[PDB]
RNA sequence: GGGGCAGGCUGGGA
RNA sequence: GUGCCCAUCACCU
RNA sequence: UGGCUCUGCCAACGCUACGGCUUGGCGGGCUUAGGUGGUCAGCCGGUUCUGUCCUGCUUCGGCGAAACGGUUCGGCAAAACGUCGAUUACUGAAAAUGGAAAGGCGGGGCCGACUU
């Protein structure tokens, strides 16, 4: 690589390349209708998705959108089997061009760097460091606040290509504040949007002990009233440049705990948000007075994993006394 | 009677396609070429059925051979033992027999449309 | 660019096939490997696991539920194939994990059949 | 009739079974499957003689259809061509003589 | 009754299928085929034994026919000949026992 | 009644070693009383789920032409010739299984 | 007493 | 609905 | 894949249209992704019961204060990578799906220690 990248549709469009698109769209969709309904003619239906895209002819399906209201109300738009594999082959050529430049602190939706290697980023440079503080940021509405404008002042400074340029610019327009939650080309570019904040906490502001997993931003440092003007010149940023409004944020004493990725976060222990603990809790309680006690062992095995790493047992002694079932 | 002449015409194309591929077939996957031989030639018969008749169950049934012949291709894909249709194979064959499932679509849709 | 659609696209025949072909990812390479000898029960298990999914295919595209009763006899043979080649072929051809595994499979597709089979019944 | 469409068949094969021995051991599996569309057609006119349900009679039309296009495609498209268009010539005049039996068997039970 | 035309024609078979396995590989599908339709059409008289249905019979019927065609296009098959004319003509008689058997259960049938 | 297949797996788990061995020179008859003796549980699996005596009637029909396979194996001559022992004890095994048939198809005629 | 953390215990949104 | 990370299941290098 | 509508040999159940066929040997030729979960971006509360801490500085406004993951420790940060320089220079009418660099900032990377 040396900057530039200007030939990217190509690329995007190669059989090797939408093949893996292809599988990575499918995988964990199996089941799907979108699926089902690509796999029957699925080679001959990438022939006449890769001479839509190399042709320049590839019109983005309507996102379905639905609001999943789990945590909170989010308007989640979805896409066809098509499109979600569109997104897929653009972010197979154009994620890691994007993602070869955020910092290395930035944990969301990128190789090798996830949920975990942030809760471990954020407390091992607790741990090293040893920070007496730590401002803990959050994004407002992030995906509906990008400001699908200034976005395409990041996916235009890296991508070049006139017709991976224009591939983007139909999975989302660059026009309006609003990138679709619910999207691979989101992630990336709501990682890049955040990117934006990464850079002005670790290129200006000089700030190097910090943490980003897409939204949510960690600074540890030493004084409450640096991090507290590194957050405002964070907000004052963020706010001028990118649109993006800050809903929560704290400069708390590394004492409080840093809420970072479903883990609070201390340099010396590491528990999980009440919430997760809350919601398995219930879902185990739901599963059980709905009738599922043998997928709630492959379930309680699977979080016996996430939370192996939090110094849990503030749940398996409870399911284990609401119940009686050996957990663990 | 155009329609099943036609569909016809147009699924010797993925015969001509399929048959040396079914025809190539290691012995080792016997059966499954057998089986894929037996579904590719014996889908004329479904389409013969179905314009003999004018019942949409036949043409239903000739779908049904067509998506039974789309998984043959997805299988002998599949198989890694000796090995079969090459990727650029299903890709090729895929194609022929979407043209083979265009025209029934719209043979089934003449009927459904008396 | 809209996906070859198929005429009557039922996705129970989708779903069940995709999930019948984990089946016969599975169980085709243990096919194969059932030796010279019992090559008739390999012969007649290939034609009974390849053959399911003719049969779950021809169950979808047919306002019949006589095709997904079909379709669960031979998921049923499937299942006695397994016994067949684990407790009754000499070598082994199906080792009880492989079985044990394939059984695992076969029950995804049983449950798909099953709730196909209701879905149609109702 | 019921025996006069065999004999009349008999000749397709007595005509084609040479042509699909003649198929090289290269399409073995292909011939194999036109000898059991060949051979077996007979079974398909004579299981209609006995039970006269016209249900058989056009099982067996299809099976004549089906051996037509086993002549395409034993020469069209098996690449070796293994029947040439003079013997798609003979054996499709050979098939219809039996095909104007069936069609008047189907006429007659199709009658009333 | 199903014993009857089966033991009469287990002769059949006990004649033919030693023909049956004589017909040339060469006619090796005519010869799978004849050894099918010998063999097999057994299940044809057991089917419609142990069970009734007059279509079982009929379906009996026309295996016993087929299985003189088989006899009828095995002589003379090709220069490879599989069968005898006296070799037709010994299991034509056999295949007629049967068929007379098989006429009078269709005829005490209806 | 599923019975009638575990008592079944025992006449495969006998009449199959002894079919894996009917050389290639039988092999259509070996290929046909595979087909009927494996294929026989496809006949008592369609009649559980059926119910219908048509169904029922078959599976008596397959085992009546699994026990004519004993008798054409049986004379079929030279050193793979199905012994009479083996007829003998695999009649029996049938026979369990044409017991639990009949009583199956005494019990839906007689509802 | 006020606060911080944690465990609960429950309302909603689910 | 999206990915990242993780767990298990399958599977041979 | 218990093949071969394939040959030579020799047999012998057998069948022969007497040629052979069949059949048996016997040579020979032909024959990493995946699934299912789970995370997390991705809640708002309310309430005391609790367990345990904390409760100071003061400018007088407010700020406060509550046994390891190789999450390791040093050494480096030349290079490569990143990023800004830059879709700039430079070539060329035009950057046109050419295209730098000097540098600047990094630690992502590097080097050893020890452990994995």
């Amino acid at each position: 690589m040396g900057k530039r990248h200007r030939n990217l549709i190509d690329q995007i469009t190669t059989w090797e390349n939408l093949l893996d698109a292809y599988r990575k769209t499918s995988h964990g969709k199996r089941r799907t209708w979108g699926y089902l309904e690509f796999k029957e003619y699925d080679l001959a239906n990438l022939l006449a998705l890769q001479a839509e895209l190399k042709a320049g002819n590839y019109e983005r399906g309507p996102y379905r959108e639905f609001l999943v209201y789990e945590p909170k109300p989010r308007l989640i738009s979805a896409l066809e089997f098509k499109d979600r594999l569109v997104q897929h082959a653009l972010c197979n050529i154009v994620a890691p061009i994007f993602e070869a430049g955020l910092l290395p602190y930035t944990y969301a939706c990128r190789p090798d760097k996830g949920t975990h290697a942030g809760v471990c980023h954020v407390q091992a440079e607790l741990r090293r460091t040893r920070a007496t503080h730590f401002l803990k940021s959050d994004f407002s509405k992030f995906f509906p606040s990008i400001d699908r404008a200034a976005l395409y002042a990041m996916i235009d400074k890296k991508i070049h290509c006139a017709a991976t340029r224009r591939l983007l610019r139909v999975v989302l327009p660059d026009e309006g504040v609003g990138i679709p939650i619910g999207s691979l080309t989101s992630q990336l570019f709501a990682n890049v949007y955040g990117g934006a904040v990464d850079r002005l906490l670790h290129d200006e502001l000089k700030q190097r002990h910090w943490a980003r997993y897409m939204d949510d931003i960690v600074v540890l440092g030493d004084d409450p009233e640096e991090l507290r003007a590194v957050f405002y010149r964070l907000r004052d940023f963020a706010s001028e440049r990118l649109g993006l409004k800050i809903s929560h944020w704290q400069v708390a004493p590394v004492s409080r705990g840093i809420n970072f990725l479903g883990y609070r976060i201390w340099p010396t222990h590491k528990l999980l948000r009440k919430s997760s603990v809350k919601r398995a809790k219930r879902k185990v309680a739901n599963f059980i007075k709905h009738g599922e006690d043998e997928s709630l062992q492959r379930f309680l095995a699977s979080w016996s994993g996430h939370a192996q790493w939090a110094d849990t047992h503030n749940l398996f002694t409870w399911m284990e006394e609401q119940y009686g079932i050996a957990c663990h | 009677c155009y329609d099943q002449m036609l569909i016809v015409e147009r699924y010797e194309r993925v015969i001509s396609y399929l048959y040396p591929i079914a025809q190539s077939i290691p012995r080792k996957h016997g059966v499954a070429r057998e089986m894929f031989l037996k579904c590719l030639l014996g889908q004329v018969e479904l389409f013969i059925v179905a314009g003999k008749s004018n019942q949409v169950s036949k043409l239903y049934a000739a779908d049904a051979g067509l998506a039974m012949l789309r998984f043959w291709l997805r299988f002998l894909a599949g198989i890694q033992k000796p090995h079969a249709m090459t990727p650029h194979q299903v890709e090729t064959a895929q194609v022929l027999i979407a043209e083979v499932g265009r025209i029934l679509g719209s043979w089934i849709a003449r009927v459904n449309r008396k």
